[PDB]
This record gives structure tokens, sequence and C-alpha cells, in this order.
């Protein structure tokens, strides 16, 4: 059995740590729900 | 159980262990999760039952206690946050600038940021606090990295 505990508050932090790049990819989604890259 | 709103742990004792298989959100009395992290079974909240209400696996996302209630979209212009919770850590934000999935039936926006599977289900939110959907389903690209869909359900 699965079972839920409490995280914390859904808040936008001012001043976050801000990383990751914003990459543009041409993907298809199969019936099952996996995405996969188009080339 | 408990039923106040907020970021949630999807644990299993089924394991070696306590697991954390994924991570939800629960708002207005519902809880929204990724399909592959519970596979529509039921969850427990202290002594209280969470029945499945809604599910799909195509968009990989199923809501308990009532209907999808997540509606907000990214903007597409603006940086975001991922409010990560991963197992055995505490509760962490990430700013980004999202990306884009450009698929056949329209474009996704899409975040590249690499944590474990147990993270699934964790909330990307706006610059207001609203959730714009889940972290959780997405790819493995050329270099071996992993991107994220901003996975969004539809307010019925
Ligand atoms: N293929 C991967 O590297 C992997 C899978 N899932 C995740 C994150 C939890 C979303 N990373």
């Amino acid at each position: 059995d699965m079972y839920i505990e409490r995280a914390g508050d859904i808040t936008w932090e001012k001043d976050a740590e801000v990383t990751g790049n914003s990459p543009r990819l041409d993907v298809a989604l199969d019936e099952s729900g996996d995405f996969s890259l188009v080339e | 159980g408990e039923t106040t709103d907020g970021v949630y742990r999807v644990m299993t004792r089924r394991l070696l262990g306590s697991t954390q298989v994924g991570v939800g959100v629960m708002q207005e009395g519902v809880f929204h999760t990724m399909w592959h992290v519970t596979k529509g079974a039921a969850l427990r909240s202290g002594e209280g039952r969470l029945d499945p209400y809604w599910g799909d696996v195509k968009q990989d996302l199923v809501s308990y206690c009532g209907p999808w209630k997540l509606d907000a979209a990214w903007d597409g212009l603006s940086e975001v946050q991922l409010l990560a919770v991963p197992p055995g850590e505490r509760a962490k934000n990430i700013q980004t600038l999202p990306g884009i999935f450009k698929t056949k039936d329209g474009d996704i926006g899409a975040v590249a940021l690499d944590y474990p599977a147990g993270t699934s289900g964790s909330p990307i939110l706006d610059k207001c606090g609203r959730v714009i959907g889940l972290y959780g389903n997405g790819v493995v690209i050329k270099n071996g990295s992993y991107v994220s869909a901003i996975t969004q359900g539809k307010r019925e």
C-alpha cells in the first residue's frame, strides 16, 4: 500500500538557485505516454 | 487523513525500508500525481483512503478524490520554478527558463533539470505560485541528459 506525507507549501521562492538550459526539441508521444526524439 | 493544500511525497513500504516512488499536489481536496508513480493504485493518508477518480496513461496523469483541478499554463516567455521534492531530501525550488517540446499536435514547455526517479510528480510553478504542470515525463537527449515535459491536465 502506497501512502502520502506532506513535504511543504507550494510557493515561489525569491532568489532561488537559477539553473538548467532551454532546449528546443522535436518530439513524438506514443499511446503508452512515452516521449521520444524525432530525427 | 491530511488534506491540507501543498506538495506531498508518495511512499511505499513494499520494497526495502520506506521508498519514495514519486510526488504530488494536494489542491481543493484533490491529490494530483503522474500515472507512472502509482499505476492508478489506491493511496493512504494516515488512516484515510484516497481512491483514483480520473486518469490517462497517454497524458501520464491521475487525480484522487475528485476531478483534475490544476489549469494554470506556462506563458511561453517567463522563467518558472520546479519545486523539487527528492527522496530523503528537503523540498527545494529551482528556477529555470523552459525550453520547448515541438510535437505534431502542438508545442509543450519543457524543463532541462535531472533528478532521481522518485522526484516525478513534483510541481512546476509560475511567479504567482500556481502549478502549471508536473515534472517527471520526458526524454533523454543526445548528451545523455534528461529533459521533462511541463505536463498539465484539463480542468473540466
Ligand atoms: N531517464 C532519466 O534520466 C530519468 C528518469 N526520470 C528522471 C527524473 C525523475 C524525472 N530522470
